[PDB]
């Protein structure tokens, strides 16, 4: 599993690969690892689908019931708080690593790690699942915070790409989403048009000289490829 | 006879009689009054102290909720403690599971309810007092009367108590989109002064409490220099 939030200045984007994988073969292909709790207030789900999706249902329901009795909006920090509070209760029996992120009128574009102990990380930016541990350089290098909503967008779907192409538990679809003052923008990258993949890049095009033929001489050419030569 | 034992019983009419009767207990009670500003909200209430030898802060009427909302009782001052240690569990379940400072709209409905479920079943009893819910959270600053039937209503001016009549007289003459919460002080603590019948309560004090832009949205009792 690969999931990112990150903020621009007026929202947020979440980001997810679309793998769920029962280790080595991939049970599910295209699998929307972004969950709506509110309007504007997606949290993306790593660890056991199972447990992200009883807690993401868990919450959209509180939050709902909420949303009615107040007669206005959810605050972001309300959807983290209450998916701290359940991942936390739960700590032990359950395996959940979740990014609530969101707008409100008040904060604008809030992000919370909830990560698997029930820690609740207010942040410019979290990573989740098997594939984050990829992105943790390429941030650190190539994000530079106050990018316009296209660029993060644009960005995000890089990054999830650079992970589900190094990860093999992440792969298959980018599937972003914007939430800001306007509509709620979702796209979904399809795999053959991914903006990074290993396959594509000119870097690993040329092989590995590994093969390599018997020859009279220590110089390396490059494999053998005909049993005639 | 028995269409008035208990508030589980509608009389022909289709009243709660125990509920009317709860009301009786705040109309024969301290005055109470509150004002709503654009800044902020204002509550005074006359205490009538029984004994001379009472301290200052002696059967505190006004408690605050959370930081920015705070009850003033009328009526029964032990049942009304009552409602206040329930806001308050709802203001901290407000912080504790939604993160949030709990709206002064909502908080006003939860204690209706608080009252409510005490006019429904046979065992309780309706509480005493009416309630007056003084809020500044996002929703602005809010005045809210729950009274014994449960019956939350919002309200710019408010008067509770055996003055209410005079002291409803008093409030209309202020103009609620103009004053501030330093005028208002002296206008509210004003109104108690002139309505309290001085032959029958000779002991009195006049608590002020508000919630402001000045006390940092924060629910105090005002300073004992700005009271006159």
């Amino acid at each position: 599993t690969t999931i990112l939030a990150v903020s621009y200045n007026g929202g947020v984007v979440l980001a997810a690969d679309s793998r769920t994988s029962s280790g080595t073969y991939v049970v599910n292909r295209a699998s929307n690892k972004l969950t709506k709790l509110t309007k504007k207030i997606y949290c993306c789900r790593s660890g056991s689908a199972a447990d992200t999706q009883a807690l993401a249902e868990r919450v959209s329901n509180y939050l709902g019931s909420y949303q009615t009795d107040i007669g206005a909006g959810v605050n972001v920090a309300t959807a983290a708080n209450l998916f701290q509070k359940m991942c936390y209760m739960n700590r032990w029996n359950i395996s959940a690593g979740i990014i609530v992120a969101g707008y409100d009128p008040i904060n604008g574009g809030s992000v919370y790690s909830i990560p698997s102990g029930g820690s609740c990380v207010k942040l410019d930016y979290a990573l989740g699942g098997s594939g984050s541990i990829f992105l943790y350089s390429f941030f650190d290098a190539n994000y530079k915070p106050g990018m316009s909503k296209s660029e993060c967008v644009a960005f995000c779907q890089r990054a999830v790409a650079h992970a589900y192409s190094r990860d093999g538990s992440s792969g298959g679809l980018i599937r972003t989403i914007t939430l800001d003052a306007d509509e709620p923008e979702d796209q979904t990258i399809p795999w053959n048009r991914s903006p990074y993949c290993m396959e594509k890049d000119p870097k690993y095009v040329t092989q590995a000289t590994q093969n390599q033929p018997f020859s009279s001489s220590a110089k390396i050419t490059g494999n053998r490829m005909s049993s005639t030569g | 006879s028995g269409h008035d034992q208990s508030t589980d019983v509608f009389s022909a009419e289709g009243r709660v009689f125990q509920v009317e009767y709860a009301g009786k207990a705040v109309d024969n009670s301290s005055t109470a009054v509150a004002a709503c500003c654009k800044d902020g909200v204002v509550v005074a209430v006359e205490k009538v102290h029984t004994s001379r030898m009472l301290e200052k802060g002696s059967n505190n009427r006004i408690h605050a909720v959370d930081r920015q909302a705070g009850i003033c009782i009328c009526g029964l001052l032990p049942d009304g403690r009552a409602i206040v240690s329930r806001a308050r569990q709802e203001a901290e379940n407000s912080r504790d599971i939604f993160a949030t400072p709990i709206r002064g709209s909502v908080l006003a409905n939860r204690v209706g309810e608080f009252m409510h479920a005490y006019t429904t079943h046979f065992a309780y009893r309706p509480f005493g007092c009416s309630a007056i819910i003084a809020s500044y959270a996002d929703d602005g600053p809010q005045l809210f009367v729950s009274d014994p039937s449960g019956t939350v209503a919002g309200y710019y001016g408010v008067a509770l108590g055996k003055a209410k009549t005079v002291a409803k007289s008093e409030l209309e003459k202020l103009d609620f989109s103009s004053l501030t919460c330093d005028e208002a002080v002296g206008k509210l603590a004003s109104i108690l002064h002139e309505v309290h019948d001085k032959q029958k309560d000779k002991l009195y004090e006049v608590e002020v409490a508000w919630v402001c832009d000045k006390s940092d949205r924060k629910f105090v009792h005002v300073p004992a220099d700005m009271v006159p």
